[PDB]
This record gives C-alpha cells, sequence and structure tokens, in this order.
DNA sequence: ATGATATTTT
DNA sequence: AAAATATCAT
C-alpha cells in the first residue's frame, strides 16, 4: 500500500526515446518506465515535456516561411 | 486609394488590402485578378477567354503555381524581357492586360511594364569568322556604350574569353544585349542538307514551342521548358533541320549521347558521314564539310588535362564556326565549369533544353544571359489530359522507426544520422510489399536510390539488380536494354547516374528507398522517368511514384522540401500511414528481432 | 434541428406550466407547427369537435404502412400533454386539452383574442433601408465579437454576461481574453434560424424569477408579427425583455413604437452562391465572399494573404489549423465548413471524377468528394500531431504485500473505469486523479 | 484515406 | 569549406 | 586499378 503522485503518458516508441532522453538531460523530468508503452513523469515537469516534445519534432518538419 | 472606407476586419491583411480598387461592371466575363503591390496575377482557368489568356500570360509572366482551377501568376523583369522579346510592344501588352483584368490596373504595375519594354534591339552582338563583333546600326547610342570602362553604324571586335563579362554588364546597363541570327541571309558558313522524315510529325505543343522561337522568321537563342518525356529531343531535332547550319549538340551524360545519336538518326535525313560522336567510348570526329557533332559537357568543359587524342578533336571543335549548338539539361550550365561551354564553342543560335529549370542556388537566372530568355513553357496537368504524358499518382508512404533503431539514431551524429533511417527495417518491409504487389500487376519497377550502400544492400537481398558510378558503360547498357525486353527482370535498382536524362518507356512505377539531400530537381527528374510508359494512351491506366520515408527523421523534412516543384507543377502527394495486405505476405525481410538487431549492429560498423 | 430541439424544450416545461402557456392562442399556433404533421392532422379534427373520441377510432384512421408515424405522433401529444387520456368503462377515449381547444379555435375563427397579436398603427417603415440594415448591423456585430476578430462596437452587458454564461464562446479571465471552443464553433455553421434559436432558447433558461411564461409568449408572439407595421406597447416584464429583444435586434423601437424586425419573421420557421470557397491541391484558397463576417470567419484557420473587392484569397498552413485546433475547433468540423461552402467548380469537377470512376468500375460505389482528398487529409493528420503524447493525471500504486489485494484493487479500479495502466509482473497500477479518491476510500475498507 | 488504420511493420 | 557521388585519364 | 577534377548538397 504505497500511492506516488504523477502523471502517465502513454505514447508511440519513438516519443518514448525523446521522453527518456530528456530525462537524462534533466534527471527530475521522468519518474520512472512502467512499460515501453508507459512512463510515468513528475507532474510538475508535465507541461515543460510536452512543451518540450514539440519542439523537438518541429526539426522533422518543413515550415515555409 | 482615395475616398475609401478601411474595412474592420482590414487588420487581418498586411497592407495588402485592395478594396479601394471598384471592380470592373463586367467582372463576370474577365479571367485576371491583379494584386499592384505584390505584382501578382489570379487567373481563373474555368471562365470564358481562359485558354488565350493562358497563352498570353506564360508569354508576359513566368508561371508560379498552375493547380486546376485557380493559376498564380507573377510578372518579372526578366519575364517582360522575354515578352518584348518575341515580337511584342508595351502598347500591345498594357491593352490586354487591361482588357483581360476583372479590376483597373494600378498605376505601380503600369511603371513596372513600361520600363521594361523598350530596351528590346539597341545593342547587337554577331560573330564572324572567329571574332566577335558586338555592333550596332545606330552610331551615337554605341558611342556612350563604349565610354564606360567596364567593356573592353559602328562594329568592334570583343575578347572572346570577356564575352560572358559583357553580357552580363548590357544586362546590368539599362539596355540588354539581344540575341538574334538570321540563318537565312548568311550561305559562307557551310549549310547542312537535313529535313524532317516524312513519317515524322510535329506534335502540337512541340510545333508552338517551335514556333515562338522563330517567330519571327529568324532564330533566336533561349531556353525550351517541357515535361519531361514531352519529346524535346524532336523540338532540338527540328530546330536543327530548319536552320540548315552546324549543329553541335552538348549532352550531360554518354548514354544520352547515344540516346540523342539513335534519336537523331530515327527522325531526321541525316547520314552516317556527317554524325560524329565526341565521347569517352570512342573520339570519332567527321571529316564532312558540315554535319551534327553530340559530345558531353564534361569533355568540352575540361580545361586542365585533357589527352592528346581528346585535344585534337577539342581543337577542331572550335575550329570552325557553327550555326547551332543545342545546351541538353540546360540546368546544370550555371554550374562553376560547365559556364565555359558557351564561351569556347562559337555559334550564333544558342538553344537549351530542359524538363525542370530548377537549381538551390541563385544561379539559375544566370541562365537568361548565359543562352536566352525563357521562350516557351507548357503545363504538366495539360499535357497529362491530352494523353502525351502518362498520369502518375504520386504517394509518400510513411515508415515508422522501430524503437530499438529509433534510440540509435538520437545519439548518434548527422552525417551518421543518414545510414539509420535509409537502412529502417520497417522501409525494407514497405519497399519489399510494393515491389512485390507491383510485380503482380505486370509493372516494370524502378527503384532509385542515391546512397550506394544501400542501394546495394538491397539489391542483394532482394536479388535484382543495380547502376551507378562504378559499373562500366558496357554494363550498364546491358542491363538498360535488357530490362526493357525482357519478361523475368520485371525491376532494376538505380542511383544518381540515372536520375536524369534516361529514355525508357518500360518503367511504369517507381519507388524511393532513398534519396539525396533537400532538393526538388531530382525529385521531378526521378518523376520524369516513369512519365513517357508508351502504355499511356490505354484506357484507366495511372503509373506509381512511391516515396519511403521514415517518420520523425529528418527524412520527413527533406521529403516535403524536396517534392515543392512538383506541387507547384499540379502534382498532389497522398500521404499512405497503412499498407493494406502486408500482415498477410508470408515473409517479410527483418521480421525476427534477431535479425534486426544483426542489421542494426552491420549498419553501424560501417561508421 | 429546430423543430425537434424547441420540442424537447417545450416537454421539460411542467405540466402545469404547459396548461398556462397554453391560454394565448398565437402561442397555441406556434406550438401546433412544431408539432408533427400526422399530430396536426389529429389535433384540427378534435377542435371543432366538443366529445371524446376513443382512440382505436384515431388508429383506424390510419393505414396498416403508416402505423409507425403514428406511434410518434401520439407520443409526442401525450409528452406536451396536449391529448388527456381518460379510462372508464373499459374504455380508453382521449380529449384535447380544454385549454389548447379554446385557444386554437379562437385563433382559426374570428374571436376574443385578449390582444395577443397586438394593435396595428398603420405606421410603415421601409425595411430594405432601416430595419434590415438595422437587423443586419446588431447581427453582424454581436457575430463579429464572437468570432473574436477586433470590432469597435461591442455587444451590450447583458447579451455580453449570456455569452459568458452560455457554454459556446469560452471566455478565461486567466487569459485576460474570449476564445471560441467546439460549441463555437458550431453556432457559426448553424443557420441563421438555428443561430437565433440558439441564443434565444439560452436566455430562457438563464432568466430567474420575468416570468418564464410571460416571456415565452412573448417570443412566440414575436413571431406571428410581420416585418414592419409597428405595433401599440403588454405586461412590464414583457417590456423589460422587450428591450433585451432589442439589444439583440430581433426588434426595432423609434426610440414609444416597436417595429417587429426580419430576424423575428424568420424566427417562425424556415424561410454563385455568397460565401463559397475553392481549396486547390496546393492548399491555397480563393473565397468569393464580400461579406465582412465571411472574411473573419476564415480567418480563425486560415492564414489570410491578400484580398480583392470580389473575393478573399488565402492558403492553408501548419499555423492555421493548429491555432484552429489549440482553440478547441476539431478537424471535422473544418472540413465541413469547407465542403458545405464548396466552389460550384469543385462541385462539377469532382461530379465528372464519380462519373469515370463509376464507367470504370459500377460494381463498387463511393461517396461524392468535393475537397481534394490530399487537403483532407494533411488537415486531419495536423490534427492527430496535437494529441501524439497523451498526459493523464492521477497516482500510481504499488508495493504491495500480497497479490490477492492488489488484484482486488486493480479490478475494482477498472469496474468504476478509473484505471489507467496496470502490470501483474510488477503488481504497479496507475489510476485516475478523479478516482483516486474512490481506490483510497476502497482500500482502507 | 488510410490514417486511422494500424501503422504497418 | 567538407563529404558523396560521378566522370575522365593514365 | 589508382589519380584527379566537377558536381551536387550540408
Ligand atoms: N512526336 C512524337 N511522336 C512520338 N513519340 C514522340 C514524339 N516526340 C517525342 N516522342 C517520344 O518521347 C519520348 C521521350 O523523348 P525525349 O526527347 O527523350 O524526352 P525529354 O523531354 O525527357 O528529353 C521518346 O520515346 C520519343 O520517341
Ligand atoms: F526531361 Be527528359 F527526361 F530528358
Ligand atoms: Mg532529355
Amino acid at each position: 500500500a504505497r500511492a506516488r503522485k504523477g502523471a502517465l503518458v502513454q505514447c508511440d516508441p519513438s516519443i518514448k526515446a525523446l521522453i527518456l532522453q530528456i530525462d537524462a538531460k534533466m534527471s527530475d523530468i521522468v519518474l520512472e518506465e512502467l512499460d515501453d508503452t508507459h512512463l510515468l513523469v513528475n507532474p510538475s515537469k508535465v507541461e515543460f515535456v510536452k512543451h518540450e516534445l514539440n519542439r523537438l519534432l518541429s526539426k522533422n518538419i518543413y515550415n515555409p516561411m | 486609394p482615395a475616398d475609401f472606407v478601411p474595412d474592420s476586419v482590414s487588420g487581418m491583411f498586411r497592407s495588402h488590402d485592395f478594396s479601394y480598387l471598384r471592380l470592373r461592371p463586367d467582372h463576370a466575363s474577365r479571367p485576371l485578378w491583379i494584386s499592384p503591390s505584390d505584382g501578382r496575377i489570379i487567373l481563373e482557368s474555368f471562365s470564358p477567354l481562359a485558354e488565350q489568356a493562358q497563352d498570353f500570360l506564360v508569354t508576359i509572366a513566368e508561371p508560379i503555381s498552375r493547380p486546376s482551377h485557380i493559376h498564380e501568376y507573377k510578372i518579372t523583369a526578366y519575364s517582360l524581357y522575354a515578352a518584348v522579346s518575341v515580337g511584342l510592344e508595351t502598347d500591345d501588352i498594357i491593352s490586354v492586360l487591361d482588357r483581360l483584368s476583372k479590376v483597373p490596373v494600378a498605376e505601380s504595375i503600369i511603371n513596372f511594364i513600361k520600363g521594361a519594354t523598350i530596351s528590346y534591339g539597341k545593342v547587337k552582338l554577331v560573330i564572324k569568322h572567329n571574332r566577335y563583333f558586338v555592333e550596332t546600326t545606330q552610331a551615337d547610342i554605341l558611342q556612350m556604350l563604349l565610354n564606360d570602362s567596364v567593356i573592353g553604324v559602328h562594329s568592334f571586335e570583343i575578347a572572346n574569353e570577356s564575352v560572358e563579362v559583357v553580357k552580363k554588364r548590357c544586362q546590368e546597363i539599362d539596355y540588354p544585349v539581344l540575341e538574334e541570327y538570321d540563318f537565312r541571309n548568311d550561305h559562307r558558313n557551310p549549310d547542312l542538307d537535313i529535313d524532317l522524315k516524312p513519317s515524322t510529325q510535329i506534335r502540337p505543343y512541340q510545333e508552338k514551342s517551335l514556333s515562338k522561337m522563330f517567330g519571327n522568321g529568324r532564330a533566336r537563342s533561349g531556353i525550351i521548358v517541357l515535361p519531361c518525356g514531352a519529346g524535346k529531343t524532336l523540338v532540338g531535332i527540328t530546330a536543327a533541320c530548319t536552320i540548315k547550319k552546324s549543329v553541335i549538340v552538348l549532352c550531360t551524360s554518354s548514354v544520352s549521347v547515344m540516346q540523342w545519336r539513335q534519336q537523331f538518326l530515327q527522325w531526321c535525313t541525316l547520314q552516317p558521314e556527317n554524325c560524329a560522336v565526341f565521347t569517352s567510348d570512342n573520339k570519332e570526329m567527321f571529316q564532312t564539310e558540315s554535319g551534327l557533332v553530340v559530345s558531353t559537357y564534361s569533355m568540352v568543359a575540361n580545361t586542365r588535362n585533357r589527352s592528346h587524342d581528346s585535344q585534337k578533336v577539342m581543337d577542331f571543335l572550335t575550329g570552325r564556326e557553327w550555326g547551332f549548338i543545342i545546351l541538353d539539361e540546360v540546368h546544370v550550365v550555371p554550374a562553376a565549369m560547365f559556364r565555359r561551354v558557351v564561351s569556347t564553342i562559337a555559334a550564333h543560335a544558342k538553344l537549351g533544353l530542359t524538363a525542370t529549370l530548377v537549381r538551390e542556388d541563385d544561379k539559375i537566372g544566370d541562365l537568361n544571359f548565359l543562352i536566352g530568355p525563357k521562350l516557351y513553357e507548357a503545363n504538366w496537368m495539360e499535357l497529362s489530359q491530352k494523353g502525351h504524358i502518362a498520369n502518375v499518382q504520386c504517394a509518400e508512404v510513411w515508415c515508422p522507426m522501430t524503437a530499438e533503431f529509433y534510440q540509435e539514431y538520437l545519439r548518434e551524429t548527422a552525417r551518421k544520422r543518414m545510414l539509420l533511417y535509409i537502412m529502417n527495417p520497417t522501409k525494407f518491409q514497405a519497399c519489399q510489399f510494393l515491389i512485390q504487389y507491383h510485380e503482380r500487376r505486370g509493372d516494370k519497377i524502378i527503384v532509385f536510390s542515391d546512397n550506394v550502400y544501400a542501394l546495394q544492400e538491397y539489391a542483394l537481398k532482394m536479388g535484382k539488380p543495380f547502376i551507378y558510378g562504378s559499373t562500366p558503360q558496357q554494363e550498364r547498357m546491358n542491363i538498360l536494354q535488357n530490362f526493357q525486353y525482357n519478361d523475368q527482370i520485371n525491376t532494376i535498382f538505380l542511383s544518381k547516374v540515372g536520375d536524369t536524362s534516361i529514355d525508357l518507356p518500360e518503367a511504369t512505377c517507381l519507388i524511393q528507398i532513398s534519396s539525396h539531400y533537400g532538393s526538388r530537381r531530382q525529385e521531378a527528374q526521378r518523376l520524369g522517368r516513369i512519365l513517357r510508359a508508351k502504355r499511356r494512351n490505354d484506357e484507366g491506366f495511372n503509373a506509381f511514384f512511391y516515396s519511403l520515408v521514415s517518420k520523425d527523421t529528418q527524412e520527413m523534412y527533406y521529403s516535403t522540401k524536396r517534392q515543392a516543384f512538383l506541387v507547384d507543377q499540379g502534382y498532389a502527394f497522398k500521404v499512405i500511414t497503412h499498407l493494406h495486405g502486408m500482415e498477410n505476405i508470408p515473409n517479410l525481410a527483418y521480421a525476427s528481432p534477431r535479425e534486426r538487431r544483426e542489421l542494426l549492429q552491420e549498419v553501424l560498423l560501417k561508421n | 434541428s429546430l423543430k425537434h430541439s424547441v420540442t424537447q424544450y417545450l416537454e421539460e416545461i411542467p405540466q402545469q406550466v404547459q396548461n398556462r402557456l397554453y391560454t394565448s392562442p398565437a402561442t397555441c399556433l406556434a406550438i401546433y407547427r412544431i408539432l408533427p404533421p400526422l399530430a396536426k392532422f389529429f389535433i384540427m379534427a378534435m377542435v371543432f369537435n366538443e366529445n371524446e373520441v376513443p382512440l382505436l377510432d384515431l388508429d383506424k384512421w390510419v393505414n396498416s404502412n403508416g402505423k409507425l408515424q403514428f406511434q410518434n405522433a401520439i407520443k409526442s401529444m401525450k409528452s406536451l400533454h396536449l391529448l388527456i387520456p381518460n379510462k372508464s368503462s373499459g374504455t380508453l377515449m382521449i380529449n384535447l386539452n380544454p385549454t389548447f381547444k379554446i385557444s386554437l379555435r379562437n385563433a382559426l375563427t374570428g374571436g376574443e383574442v385578449q390582444n395577443s397579436f397586438g394593435v396595428v398603427v398603420e405606421e410603415n417603415v421601409v425595411s430594405l433601408d432601416l430595419l434590415d440594415e438595422y437587423s443586419a448591423n446588431k447581427w453582424e456585430t454581436i457575430l463579429h465579437f464572437m468570432v473574436g476578430t477586433p470590432l469597435a462596437k461591442i455587444p451590450s452587458e447583458k447579451v455580453l454576461n449570456l455569452l459568458k454564461h452560455s457554454k459556446l464562446m469560452e471566455e478565461v479571465n486567466s487569459t485576460g481574453e474570449f476564445k471560441i471552443t467546439n460549441e463555437g464553433f458550431q453556432f457559426l455553421l448553424q443557420e441563421i434560424n438555428s443561430q437565433l434559436w440558439t441564443l434565444l432558447l439560452q436566455y430562457l433558461k438563464m432568466i430567474e424569477t420575468m416570468d418564464l411564461v410571460d416571456v415565452l409568449h412573448f417570443i412566440f408572439m414575436l413571431g406571428a408579427l410581420e416585418v414592419g407595421k409597428a405595433y401599440k406597447i403588454l405586461s412590464e416584464t414583457q417590456r423589460i425583455m422587450l428591450q433585451d429583444m432589442r439589444d439583440y435586434g430581433l426588434v426595432f423601437q423609434k426610440h414609444s413604437i416597436f417595429y417587429p424586425t426580419k430576424l423575428a419573421l424568420m424566427l417562425t420557421s424556415d424561410t454563385i452562391p455568397d460565401g463559397s470557397l475553392i481549396v486547390e491541391t496546393n492548399f491555397k484558397i480563393y473565397s468569393y465572399s464580400n461579406s465582412p463576417l465571411q472574411i473573419a470567419v476564415l480567418s480563425l484557420f486560415v492564414h489570410l494573404k491578400a484580398r480583392f473587392v470580389n473575393m478573399v484569397l488565402g492558403q492553408i498552413t501548419r499555423e492555421s489549423i493548429r491555432r484552429a485546433l489549440t482553440n478547441g475547433i476539431t478537424a471535422d468540423q473544418i472540413i465541413a465548413y469547407l465542403e458545405t461552402h464548396a466552389h460550384p467548380q469543385m462541385r462539377r469537377l469532382a461530379e465528372e471524377k464519380l462519373e469515370k470512376k463509376l464507367e470504370l468500375d459500377p460494381n463498387c460505389k463511393e461517396p461524392l468528394q468535393v475537397l481534394p482528398p490530399t487537403v483532407v487529409d494533411q488537415i486531419r493528420l495536423w490534427q492527430l500531431e496535437l494529441d501524439r503524447v497523451i498526459t493523464y493525471e492521477g497516482s500510481l500504486y504499488s508495493d504491495f504485500e500480497t497479490s490477492q489485494e492488489y488484484n482486488l484493487l486493480s479490478k475494482y479500479a477498472q469496474d468504476i473505469g478509473v484505471l489507467l495502466w496496470k502490470d501483474d509482473k510488477k503488481k504497479k497500477f496507475f489510476i485516475s486523479k478523479e478516482g483516486n479518491s474512490q481506490v483510497l476510500d476502497f482500500a482502507k475498507r | 484515406s488510410t490514417i486511422g488504420k494500424t501503422a504497418l511493420g
């Protein structure tokens, strides 16, 4: 019996790797790796990683002007 | 802009609001909108007066985007220069544009066309025995030109090497240089007797394109842009025949040089006595009084080291004065060294023929003062409807990258990054499935791959042939001929060598597992390889063009940037996230996790 | 939808309130027109007969084929309490509501109506010049504020408060601004008649203690009045609500006399095209809309580039669709707006493609598509990008002494639909924050 | 148009 | 400015 | 089979 507050993140394999890389840069982002398709992240950093993900993928999109 | 109330939502348009001008009473008839500030033109192709409007706008404007219904044109100084060149004046242009405009032409636009429509014919350049004389009938204007230190009835001989310098300078000064050659008048240069064979017939658009070059009855230099498979070879052959002078052809590749030789023979009356090919395979030169000489850019452009045997032929090329010169694949002329071909060879009329007038750098515009203005252009969609170029249903398959593969992608460096997604196991399965599915339909498939290592790896696994630089000329020709006329060999891989300037009607489908960096030229050229399929007039036929990419990788960024030219011309790309029937395939490469790991180690060992 | 949405609202009204509502003949006529066509047939027959009629006879009136329609008609009448059933002597008799019957009869024939329809003053005003312009300006102003585009004039405080309380066009104080939600865009798509009732119904719900019956009577009466022909100013609550309608543009007052507006007539019932646009495979948009509203609404999810008097041209970009989706608009709405306003040329070209496809293989039939497939697919894919990563708020439970306890907790969480993830091998499971309290309470017990 | 179908692999 | 790929020559 | 010069993209 132990409750740990956190945020559940379900995503595709590619997004999971990006989240882990972000956690490597900042160890306080992700809390646990629940599964290859599920991760536990600190609620305070949920927005940061959410915004960060949309920035990293921006490199893969060709913005016209 | 006077006595006009700004709109409430005018703030949405960043000073581009054009509501001050009032719509004409007969706006339901006029097919053109003219944007004053930007100079853009919006044309309705579904309204009356569409056909002749498109012909007129193309003459006075360079097309930007031509979708099915609304065509977006733009006016530039170079476009105006080309228009005034082909028997036109400001008075005619202004009257027609105002007549076709749904709204009155703004004063700013009127000034832009007016300025560049008067400098047409002040300065002329002619070529005598081997000396270039920049002369003019009048004597006062040239005196002003001569006073300038940059250049160094009046006629004066100018240094052959510095001809390009003055040509650009004339463009810089108000008066641009004109390139016209009255082939009928001069008979001193020996004349080649050649004519089109009785069986041959010129297609409508080919006839129109050649008519613009000879509109005034005298040949003028320029660039003719037709879609791949349109038949630019026949246009060049006809242009050479009418001039009735010595003709020299410069071509991108030796394989295409052979195509020009065969095509020239198949579609004209010329005999072998007057044909000689100055290529790497053989340096045979024609000894007749005059004839056709077909060579390649590398041989002519080379400056430092050329063999004596080639040197003698090169001296032969530079010796006699030529009447016509065809710069096939003129999209590479603006290269650093290939520009010398125009200067070294002295020809009165120079014609460029290419399908994709695209270049990453700003050197594409230089063509206007190296060869001539863009004389004519044709719509890819228009020819497709007429049945001249086979319809293609382009697609962009999305191949997700597996987790094990993806993790290694992030850590690796940029240059090593390319090999991770090009060798994506998911992409490999997609390529196998598409080839198997389209081979069932009895469709020839060409799989381009710029990366040589990936090209070989895919070919060896699939037990299929490949062509690239290491392959000798004899082997490359054998594969091409075999793949055209053998049932068993239905698919062949290729590389950057076959991207441009090769004819092969058999190919109908096409895939690209890997491609060069974002570059619209290669995408269009590869697509054109299957646009001349002989079975294009058959009812309900559609060729295919597949682009395999890896999701979340830099390939997605390049692919979107690599298909911009096709989108502008009209082609539309469809995203295929799921390939139905792939799971049921009994055998799929790298299905087991162990196979994926082994491949990952093998590809990683490369760098 | 008005034929059904208004009916649903009336049904929710209490029976006693409904009986009071039927007092005014004008409301009865409006309520008469909203009932199903078969219900109209039976009601009209019963209006002029002052006697009980058995339900069996009414069933005999209908043919065998139209039995389903009869079932719907009787259910609708019973729901609104129009038909009062009586069981006696083993017979089920049905009679019309005396209040509704008398009021409806008075409306049809010449009789006392207690001036429900109002009184004419014989002072007509040109509609094409003032009333139509006034109606358009008021509706134009309110809609502009809803779309979010800047506009100097501001809607009245009362209407502004209603929108704030209303679900559509959600406003956030923290952001300090007002934004359009999914409901707001749906309101824009809906026609003028649907939009008018959409606001009117919300106002009826908001009003508390202005009597509800008085407001409903005026609204139904407003439909009866024809454009122009001012009527003399009627309860006190009606007067204040009349002023509110004036702010909405439904009614025009010269300062004394109120002239009914064209929107009032439209409120009674139903009754190249303007606003149509062309979408190319190049993602460009050209809309032949000169109305200021059409440009503003299009700008919500389109990156405008230039404009002429005749038309406005723009282009769909990742920025435009991303902005609309972030606001709360779904990709389905975006395609729906583009398709409904398709240019005739696109429709003609699409029909030609369908005919050719049918000729090639008539065995397979596919729906007609007006917009190019690629543009639709790209918009849908862009929406999927936003939902690429999904984040949930909750708590994780692990470190269970016995596997049975973990299984029981996991099963309980799944039953109440609050379990987000579980794993028996690790004996861990993550639940939503909403169900955290329930799970904790269950664990304690 | 294939969007919602499972990704190939 | 560098790295791939291609081409020509010895 | 090894050299050397161009071309095309970062
Ligand atoms: N008038 C014509 N009639 C028949 N086939 C033609 C005609 N003109 C061109 N072709 C064919 O078009 C194909 C491609 O021509 P080519 O000149 O190689 O095209 P590109 O414009 O790509 O250089 C060849 O198979 C050629 O025979
Ligand atoms: F444009 Be072609 F294929 F030479
Ligand atoms: Mg060619």
